C-alpha cells in the first residue's frame, strides 16, 4: 500500500536533509504507490537506548531499508554495531555510509548489512596496483594484532602469489604499543626499504617516533600508509615523503545517501510481482517469525545496476562494498598532503606535482640495495671440510 | 672451502661461515602436529632464512 | 546470586522447580547463589535488554545461562553485545546460542556451553577413517560461513596419511531445483555425502534426497551444520538433560572468579551497574580466566572467543523411527563408541569391479 523505509543519520539538522531523498519518490519507475516516509530519527548518545527504541520506532514505520552514517563522536561503529544486532533478527536489509570498518564483511556476524564505502581490507587492493607501476617485487610490512588492521593481512597475499614471490617479511606489532622498538631492527635486515604501515592512527604514529632514531625515514626508502593512518597524531613526526591515500567523499553523506535512496526506492519497484511480497512482520510485544520475503529481494538489491552519482560505479560484491571507487592516493609534503594520481579500476597516474621520497629525494629507490654480507652453512666431512 | 673462496672473489661478496646446529644434512620429515612436513640441518637453515 | 533467561513459553513452569535445584546443586565457600525466576516470552529485541538492565541494576546478579526452545541463532546476537556492554560472561547451553558467532567484538563477554563447527568437523573427522570412509563428497548449502565451513574440510583434507577427497562445488538452494541439484550431487566418489544445512533448509534438501535416492541404505549423508542414515554430531546437544544444563553451567561461572579472589580481594562491581553510569570502557580480565576449570569429569575449557575446546561430544545417527539417539562420544580423543568397527557390507551400507 505505502512502501517506507527509515535511516540513522548524525544530526538532526542533517535529518532534514535526508527528507529531501524521500519525498522525491514520485519520480521512480512506476510511481504507481511510492510514497516515501523518511521517519528517521537522531542515533541516541549511547547503545542502550537503540535497542530500547528500534522495534517500537524505527521498524514500527513498515521500513524495509536501513541508513546507517557515522556518528560525530571519534566512536568505532557504535550506532551500527547493535542496530544491526537488531535488524539481524528481523532481517531487514540495512545501508551502510562513512563507516569503513572490516569486521561489518562476514555474513555469520551481520548477515543483513551491505555499506555503500569498501573498509580498509580493500585499501591493500588498490595498495597492489602502486608497486606493479612502480617496480618493485620484494615487499615487507608491519601491521598491528587486531582484526580491523590484520584485515589487509589476508587481502595481499590473496593477490600477490600470482604475481609476486610472496612479500619478504610479514611481521606483525601488537597494538598497544609502548616503546616497542625491538620489533624495528629484527626487521631491519632484510633490506625491502618498501614497508608497508596497515595499523591503527594512533599506533602508526607511535611507530615513528621509534623510526626516527635509526633513521628508517632517509634515503632510500618509501612508505605506503592507510587512509585512517594519516590524519591526527599520525601526522606529526611523520616521514616527509608519505604516500598515503584517502577517499574522495571522505565525510560525504548526501552524494552517499542520493545515491543510496536511488536504489532503496529502485528494487522495491521490480520486487512487485505474483511471489511472496508481504511486509516485514510488524508488532513488538511477540515477534519470533522472520519474513520470507528479506532474502528474496536481497539478491535483486545486490545485483541492482545503479549508473549514478560518482563517476555511475556504486556497484556491490558479494558483500557490500563499493566496487572500483576513486582513491586517488595522496602524497605527503612538508608536513601537507598533495594529489598525485587516482584509481579508476586500473591505477591512473598523472604528473600533477612531484613525488617526493623519504629524505627529500624525488628520484624513486630501488628498494633491495643489495647484501653484501651473505651466511653459509657447511658440515663436517673429512676430505672436503675439515674440523 | 678453498672452492668457496675462490666463489667470493668473483662475486665480490662477503661470508661468515657457520656450521649446522643439529648435524644433518637435510630430509623433509612430517613433524609430530599431524603431517605438517618441515625440513632439518641445512634445508631448514636455508629456507628459514 | 546468578540470572536464569528463558526462551519459550513451555518453559514457563520449569522456572520455579529450576531456581532451587541449582541452589544447592553447586557448593562453594564465600559465594551464595540466588537463582531468579523470569517470565518474559518472545524474541523481540525489546524484552531481551529492558530486564536484564533492570536484574544487574538492583538485584547485581552474577551468571546468566541461557535455554532456548528453538534453535533459531538470531537470539545470539542481540545478546552478544550485551554481554559486552556489562562486560559480563554469558553462558548458553540450549538452544539457537549452540552454534558459535565468529568473529565476536572485541572486548565480548560471550561464552557458550557447545563445540563449534571447527571442533564438531575434527570429531567426525575421525568418524570416517575410523569406519573406514575415507572417500566421500563434500557438500554445503548457501549459508552466512560456508565457504570458511569448507574451508576447514580442505585442512581436515590432505592431513595424516589419509588421503581423502573433497568437491566444494554444491551451493544447495531451491533455485536450482531438486533435480539439477541431484545431478550436480552425482559429482561423486563414494556413499558419503557431508553436508552442512541449516534448519530453515533442512526440508528442501530432505526431499532432493528423495529424488536422488539417497532415501535407501546405499547412499548416507553426513549433517554437521544445525532421507534415511544420516549422520550428525550434536555436541552434547541430548547431553545434560534440563537439570544439568543450569547446574553445570554456573558452576564454571562461580568458580571463574575464585583465580581472581584468589589472586587479590576484590568483587566486581561491573554488574550492579547497567545504565546509572555513562562509560563503556570499564572493562578488564573479560577472559583472562577460564583456562582449567573442570566439571562432571570433563575439562570445561574454552577458547579465547568463548567457546569449549574439549567438550563432552556426541555422535547421532538418524534412526528409522524418526528418533536421534547418542551412538558415539568423543572423550579425550576415545573413539571406542558401540556397534563394533569391524562390520562393513551388511551394516550401515558394482560386482564388475569389486570380488572377494
Amino acid at each position: 500500500k505505502i512502501v517506507n523505509i527509515g535511516a540513522v543519520l548524525s544530526t538532526r539538522k542533517h535529518e532534514q536533509m535526508f527528507r529531501e531523498a524521500v519525498n522525491q519518490a514520485n519520480k521512480r519507475h512506476g510511481s504507481w504507490k511510492i510514497q516515501l516516509n523518511a521517519t528517521s530519527v537522531t542515533h541516541k548518545p549511547n547503545a542502550i537506548q537503540m535497542a530500547l527504541s528500534v522495534c517500537e520506532d524505527l521498524i514500527s514505520s513498515q521500513v524495509y531499508a536501513i541508513l546507517v552514517s557515522h556518528p560525530p563522536t571519534p566512536n568505532d561503529h557504535f550506532t551500527p554495531t547493535p542496530v544491526s544486532y537488531t535488524a539481524g533478527f528481523y532481517r531487514i536489509p540495512v545501508l551502510g555510509l562513512t563507516t569503513r570498518m572490516s569486521i561489518y564483511s562476514d555474513k555469520s556476524i551481520h548477515l543483513s548489512f551491505l555499506r555503500t564505502v569498501p573498509p580498509y581490507s580493500h585499501q591493500s587492493s588498490v595498495w597492489f596496483e602502486m608497486m606493479r607501476v612502480y617496480s618493485w617485487n620484494h615487499i615487507i610490512l608491519l601491521v598491528s594484532d587486531d582484526h580491523e588492521g590484520r584485515a589487509a593481512q589476508k587481502r595481499l597475499e590473496t593477490l600477490l602469489e600470482e604475481r609476486e614471490s610472496k612479500a619478504e617479511k610479514v611481521l606483525q606489532f601488537d597494538p598497544g604499543t609502548k616503546n616497542v622498538t625491538a620489533l624495528l631492527m629484527e626487521a631491519k635486515e632484510l633490506e625491502a626499504r618498501v614497508i608497508i604501515l596497515s595499523a591503527s592512527e594512533d599506533d602508526a604514529a607511535t611507530v615513528y617516533r621509534a623510526a626516527a632514531m635509526l633513521n628508517m625515514t632517509g634515503s632510500g626508502y618509501v612508505w605506503l600508509v592507510g587512509e585512517r593512518e594519516i590524519s591526527g597524531n599520525a601526522l606529526r613526526y611523520a616521514p616527509d615523503g608519505i604516500l598515503g591515500l584517502q577517499l574522495i567523499n571522505g565525510k560525504n553523506e548526501s552524494a552517499h545517501i542520493s545515491d543510496a535512496v536511488g536504489v532503496v526506492a529502485q528494487a522495491v519497484h521490480e520486487l512487485l510481482e505474483k511471489e511472496n511480497i508481504t511486509d516485514p512482520p510488524r508488532g513488538c510485544v511477540g515477534n519470533t517469525n522472520i519474513w520470507k520475503t528479506g532474502p528474496l529481494f536481497k539478491r535483486v538489491l545486490m545485483s541492482s545496476k545503479y549508473a549514478d552519482g560518482v563517476t555511475g560505479r556504486v556497484e556491490f560484491n558479494e558483500d557490500g562494498d563499493r566496487k572500483f571507487a576513486n582513491y586517488s592516493i595522496m602524497n605527503l609534503q612538508n608536513r601537507k598532503l598533495v594529489q598525485v594520481g587516482i584509481y579508476n579500476g586500473t591505477h591512473v597516474i598523472p604528473n600533477d606535482r612531484k613525488i617526493i621520497w623519504p629524505g627529500g629525494e624525488t628520484e624513486k629507490p630501488r628498494g633491495y640495495q643489495m647484501s653484501t654480507r651473505l651466511k653459509i652453512v657447511t658440515i663436517h666431512q673429512e676430505p672436503f671440510v675439515y674440523v | 672451502i678453498d672452492l668457496l673462496i675462490k666463489l667470493a672473489r668473483t662475486m665480490n661478496f662477503t661470508y661468515e661461515v657457520h656450521l649446522v646446529a643439529d648435524g644433518k644434512f637435510g630430509t623433509q620429515e612430517r613433524v609430530n602436529n599431524s603431517n605438517k612436513k618441515e625440513w632439518n640441518g641445512m634445508m631448514g637453515e636455508l629456507l628459514s632464512g | 546470586n546468578v540470572a536464569l533467561v528463558f526462551s519459550g513459553p513451555a518453559y514457563a513452569a520449569e522456572a520455579a522447580r529450576l531456581g532451587p535445584a541449582v541452589a544447592a546443586a553447586v557448593r562453594s565457600p564465600g559465594l551464595d547463589v540466588r537463582p531468579v525466576a523470569l517470565v518474559l516470552n518472545g524474541s523481540d529485541p525489546r524484552s531481551l535488554v529492558l530486564q536484564l538492565c533492570d536484574l544487574l541494576s538492583g538485584l547485581r546478579v552474577h551468571g546468566v545461562v541461557f535455554e532456548d526452545d528453538s534453535r533459531a541463532p538470531a537470539v545470539a546476537p542481540i545478546l552478544d553485545f550485551l554481554s559486552a556492554q556489562t562486560s559480563l560472561p554469558i553462558v548458553a547451553v540450549h538452544g539457537g546460542a549452540a552454534l558459535v558467532l565468529t568473529p565476536k567484538e572485541k572486548g565480548s563477554t560471550f561464552l557458550q556451553l557447545g563445540s563449534s563447527t571447527e571442533q564438531q568437523l575434527q570429531v567426525i573427522f575421525e568418524v570416517l577413517e575410523e569406519y573406514d570412509w575415507t572417500s566421500f563428497v563434500a557438500v554445503t548449502t548457501r549459508a552466512p560461513g560456508h565457504r570458511a565451513f569448507l574451508s576447514y574440510i580442505e585442512v581436515l583434507t590432505d592431513g595424516s596419511l589419509v588421503g581423502w577427497e573433497h568437491r566444494g562445488a554444491l551451493t544447495l538452494d531451491p533455485g536450482a531445483g531438486e533435480a539439477v541439484l541431484s545431478a550436480q550431487l552425482r559429482s561423486v566418489s563414494a556413499q558419503i555425502r557431508l553436508l552442512f544445512c541449516a534448519r530453515e533448509e533442512a526440508e528442501p534438501v530432505f526431499r532432493a534426497a528423495e529424488e536422488a535416492g539417497l532415501t535407501g541404505s546405499g547412499y548416507v549423508w553426513f549433517m554437521v551444520g544445525p532421507p534415511a542414515g544420516l549422520f550428525a554430531v550434536r555436541s552434547a546437544g541430548w547431553r545434560d538433560d534440563l537439570a544439568r544444563r543450569v547446574a553445570a553451567g554456573v558452576a564454571v561461572v562461580a568458580r571463574g572468579a575464585q583465580a581472581l579472589l584468589r589472586d587479590y580481594g576484590f568483587l566486581p562491581e561491573l554488574g550492579h551497574d547497567c545504565r546509572a553510569q555513562n562509560r563503556t570502557h570499564r572493562g578488564e580480565s573479560l577472559h583472562r580466566y577460564f583456562m582449567n576449570i573442570t566439571w562432571d569429569n570433563r575439562d570445561y575449557s574454552f577458547n579465547e572467543d568463548g567457546f569449549l575446546v574439549n567438550p563432552s561430544l556426541v555422535v547421532i545417527s538418524l534412526t528409522r523411527d524418526r528418533t536421534w539417539e547418542v551412538v558415539g562420544s568423543w572423550e579425550q580423543q576415545t573413539l571406542r563408541l558401540k556397534y563394533p568397527l569391524w562390520s562393513r557390507y551388511g551394516r550401515f551400507l558394482d560386482d564388475t569391479q569389486h570380488l572377494t
